[PDB]
RNA sequence: GGAUAGUGGCCUACCAUGGUUUCAACGGGUAACGGGGAAUAAGGGUUCGAUUCCGGAGAGGGAGCCUGAGAAACGGCUACCACAUCCAAGGAAGGCAGCAGGCGCGCAAAUUACCCAAUCCUAAUUCAGGGAGGUAGUGACAAUAAAUAACGAUACAUGUAAUUGGAAUGAGUACAAUGUAAAUACCUUAACGAGGAACAAUUGGAGGGCAAGUCUGGUGCCAGCAGCCGCGGUAAUUCCAGCUCCAAUAGCGUAUAUUAAAGUUGUUGCAGUUAAAAAGCUCGUAGUUGAACUUUGGGCCCGGUUGCAACGGGGCCUUUCC
């Protein structure tokens, strides 16, 4: 055989196995124990609003140089700290400390993207209009 | 849910109505009554869907207001009225009647008739029972309860019933080669000649049913309605007779008019 | 709450963003047929597809199956209606065997181009939107129009639009208002 | 390490852009591409190429 | 243009049996002037608090808030 | 026996010691209301389903109850709990998970608009009522169709450019009419309403994957880009820009989740000597699985489907019966 059984009546252990072994994918353990609602800043969710604490250069890993310019923020949502990219020549110049930002994923769904060590999201806005709106001269930032 | 329901949500009406999905939330429920509410067509529905006369629910009240519509022989000026099958409308204006029978395709059909037959109609006996003192009653499809009825008289028969008086005129007898009427299941509409009633004690009764075109197509004792005999039916049939042409014989009767 | 309303995708990208084959022969398409945008072929492919699901569907049931007979003269019906499909290929496997060009040749806008009423097919186009062309008695200004072969006879300008009608147009009539003066009158 | 970050961005020539004629946009550009690649504009170098140099 | 058209037999039906919206636009019987729906209600729920007749009690709101 | 509308440990009294469970009971979790269905899908599947229909349940949390055919009702009452409102301090009054609307929460969701004209419902009822429902407002959720140009003449090599002309028209604007319950809008139209038609299309890219630059300036492992591999260290096809080109296009990008790709969950259909993986070894219950053998074969018929042949079916004997 094939190390399985295949009997007409082996239906509960085929299905048993199954469930068994698919407790080794990544996605289906995190799906079934919810990790992404208890661990994740982003409780499960595509974006957070945060609030930031910090300017951050971080080296960037080998065989890159040049620091990232990073933003440790604090999630309005949970209180967590998460250190989120701030994407653009400049555009750091454009957040602040104790201003209000909208955070997203860096697209690889954690495991911190390129050279950046340990950075998992990305600012998307700051003050509540956008870096990219920003960076660009077609909004201007409000005043506080 | 704390008591009966008053609304019926369009795509919970009945399919044989032919209701308009985009038309508004809801469709007329079928007010308690003689058949039933999945097996009526409301008078509602009768007046403005199927003959145009009324275009909308207020003219339909206008029209029965005023006395005009008569179901087997009464007014009934009420709006859902649930008319089922085999009930005789009458309006006296627009002088005509109709008898309500299933098409083939198993909606009811209209079907026009003259009033020297639509002075009666037909009953399915539900019931034969012994009522209080001691006198005996047949209940009706319709939900009717004739007193005195012919002691030879069982259920699953026919009787025309009079429709002026209520009585028992004639009553024709389930048994093999009586014309029969499908009034429900996936042969609902169909029109065919009793071969052989299978019994199946505690179960349900199976009747299998041969059409004029030697089809033959077995369906439950509920939903068969004796009609008569064999080329004899004691009603106007309608227009297909119950025949059921397959879509290939019916796309060719389409096509033989070009 | 009332009944929801049906809605469905009439067209389907392709799998691979950037074939460059694809690409020249959408652009291709597009050129013969004077065609705005990848949609429109998108489209057209996507009925195709629909089409050819169809057809194989019922090859895959026994010859003579009513379900197979039924069906298939009916798509045969309503492709050589079209004028899609060839009078003598009707069999379903010649229609296993269609094309996007043979869709693409029944447009309105293509037709107006193959009856001489435009001088090019982005001209047939321009003439079909600014509400020229009429298919009977019926002014039609959408160029994916699908001709049923009965009315490509019938395809000629409208009684309105001053090209096969009796008006003077707009600029026209302002260009005539301003000359009256410019003759010096 | 902050305060060199614009150091490119705001020390890059200020280049104004070009005022040149708009493009025909939509149905129109689909025929402009049509005529700069299909009805043999020369451009081939070789087997086909699409920017100059 | 495609349209409906209704020919009653007489005027007389033709009042009783059109809607008074298309009466009033045709110029038979006009259209009542009635309240806004917001006002309407609003005045039906404060006609629900007072129980039976306003007088007997406007007498007694007079009475008092007049010392 | 009581209680119930009625069956029933539903409850009570006496009695018996039963009832469920590795074929997973019981317990725990669910960011679980169930289904019709949805997305994706060669086949097999994976995931989703608060939400237009059906069923259930709830009306801040519980409990109790009146009326009534029907409620353990909450736009009914009673109590406690938690909130919370007026007050002249004596008292009194509450329940938006209906429709709007506000605060809060958040990544995340609209008008305190009009109307019963349609759909239907209720009532003593053709007439009244209905935030049910419909109408419009907001609305790039999603879906359909498809403007942003078309055609001549001059000059050169079908194309070319700030050389020009006659046309075409809707985007709007608006008499009217229609549409509407009254409107708005669409449809239809008086007149107006193109010339860099400025009435000017964007969003992402141009090393590879992957369509599109060995072009120019800038910066010089900085700034930054880059999903991944990588690009930047003074000649950057990758950053910042100009030009040009590419892709999709009234859309396009980003993040997250999910599906296909994934034969990387494998029943179909994986792998286990060395890449991760054969239990140190044997016994053994559940589970899974488990050698062969009992009417076969002649014949005579009738008979349906395809075009005498094939294929199906039914019946008689043959030690048999249906
Ligand atoms: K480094
Ligand atoms: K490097
Ligand atoms: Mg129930
Ligand atoms: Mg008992
Ligand atoms: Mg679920
Ligand atoms: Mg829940
Ligand atoms: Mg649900
Ligand atoms: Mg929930
Ligand atoms: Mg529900
Ligand atoms: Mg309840
Ligand atoms: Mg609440
Ligand atoms: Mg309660
Ligand atoms: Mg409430
Ligand atoms: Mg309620
Ligand atoms: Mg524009
Ligand atoms: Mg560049
Ligand atoms: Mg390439
Ligand atoms: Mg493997
Ligand atoms: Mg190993
Ligand atoms: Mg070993
Ligand atoms: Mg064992
Ligand atoms: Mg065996």
């Amino acid at each position: 055989g094939k190390g399985k059984p295949r009997g007409l009546n082996s239906a509960r252990k085929l299905r048993v196995h199954r469930r068994n072994n698919r407790w080794a994918e990544n996605n289906y353990k995190k799906r079934l124990l919810g990790t992404a609602f208890k661990s994740s800043p982003f409780g499960g969710s595509s974006h957070a609003k945060g609030i930031v604490l910090e300017k951050l250069g971080i080296e960037s890993k080998q065989p890159n140089s040049a620091i990232r310019k990073c933003v440790r923020v604090q999630l309005i949502k949970n209180g967590k700290k998460v250190t989120a990219f701030v994407p653009n020549d400049g555009c750091l110049n454009f957040v602040d400390e104790n201003d209000e930002v909208l955070l997203a994923g860096f697209g690889r769904k954690g495991k911190a993207k390129g050279d950046i060590p340990g950075v998992r999201f990305k600012v998307v806005k700051v003050s509540g209009v956008s870096l990219l709106a920003l960076w660009k001269e077609k909004k201007e930032k409000p005043r506080s | 849910a704390r008591g009966p329901k008053k609304h019926l949500k369009r795509l919970a009406a009945p399919h044989h109505w032919l209701l308009d999905k985009l038309s508004g939330c809801y469709a007329p429920r079928p007010s308690a009554g003689p058949h039933k509410l999945r097996e009526s067509l409301p008078l509602i529905v009768f007046l403005r869907n199927r003959l145009k006369y009324a275009l909308n629910g207020r003219e339909v009240k206008a029209i029965l207001m005023q006395r005009h519509v008569k179901v087997d022989g009464k007014v009934r000026t009420d709006t859902t009225y649930p008319a089922g099958f085999m009930d005789v409308i009458t309006l006296d204006a627009t002088n005509e009647n109709f008898r309500l029978v299933y098409d083939v395709k198993g909606r009811f059909a209209v079907h026009r008739i003259t009033d020297e037959e639509a002075s009666y109609k037909l009953g399915k006996v539900k019931k034969v029972q012994l009522g209080k003192k001691g006198v005996p009653y047949v209940v009706t499809h319709d939900g009717r309860t004739i007193r005195y009825p012919d002691p030879n008289i069982k259920v699953n028969d026919t009787v025309k019933i009079d429709l002026a008086s209520g009585k028992i005129t004639d009553f024709i007898k389930f048994d093999a080669g009586k014309l029969v009427y499908v009034t429900g299941g996936r042969n609902l509409g169909r029109i065919g000649t009793i071969v052989h009633k299978e019994r199946h004690d505690g179960g349900f009764d199976l009747v299998h049913i041969k059409d004029s075109l030697d089809n033959t197509f077995v369906t439950r004792l509920n939903n068969v309605f004796v009609i008569g005999e064999q080329g004899k039916p004691y009603i106007s049939l309608p227009k297909g007779k119950g025949i059921k042409l397959s879509i290939a014989e019916e796309r060719d009767r389409r096509r033989a008019q070009q | 709450p009332r009944a929801p309303r049906t809605y469905s995708k009439t067209y389907s990208t392709p799998k691979r963003p950037y074939e460059s084959s694809r690409l020249d022969a959408e652009l291709k398409l597009a050129g013969e047929f004077g065609l705005k945008n990848k949609k429109e072929i998108y489209r057209i492919s996507f009925q195709l597809s629909k089409i050819r699901r169809a057809a194989r569907d019922l090859l895959t049931r026994d010859e003579k199956d009513p379900k197979r007979l039924f069906e298939g003269n009916a798509l045969i019906r309503r492709l050589v209606r079209v004028g899609v499909l060839s009078e003598d290929k009707k069999k379903l496997d010649y229609v296993l065997a269609l094309k996007v060009e043979d869709f693409l040749e029944r447009r309105l806008q293509t037709q107006v181009y193959k009856l001489g009423l435009a001088k090019s097919v982005h001209h047939a186009r321009v003439l079909i939107t600014q509400r020229h062309i009429a298919v009977g008695k019926q002014i039609v200004n959408i160029p994916s129009f699908m001709v049923r072969l009965d009315s490509e006879k019938h395809i000629d300008f409208a009684p309105t639009s001053p090209f096969g009608g009796a008006r003077p147009g707009r600029v026209a009539r302002r260009n005539a208002a301003r000359k009256a003066e410019a003759s010096g009158e | 390490s902050l305060a060199r970050a614009g150091k490119v961005k705001s020390q890059t020539p200020k280049v104004e852009k070009t005022e040149k004629p708009k493009k025909p946009k939509g149905r129109a550009y689909k025929r402009l591409l049509y005529t700069r690649r299909f009805v043999n504009v020369t451009l081939v170098n070789g087997k086909r190429r699409m920017n100059p140099g | 243009s495609v349209g409906f058209g209704l020919v009653y037999n007489s005027v007389a039906e033709a009042k009783k049996f059109e809607p008074t919206y298309r009466l009033v636009r045709y110029g038979l019987a006009e259209k009542v002037e009635k309240a806004s729906r917001q006002q309407r209600k609003q005045k039906k729920n404060r006609d629900k608090k007072i129980f039976g007749t306003g007088k007997r009690l406007a007498k007694k709101v007079a009475r008092r808030n007049a010392d």
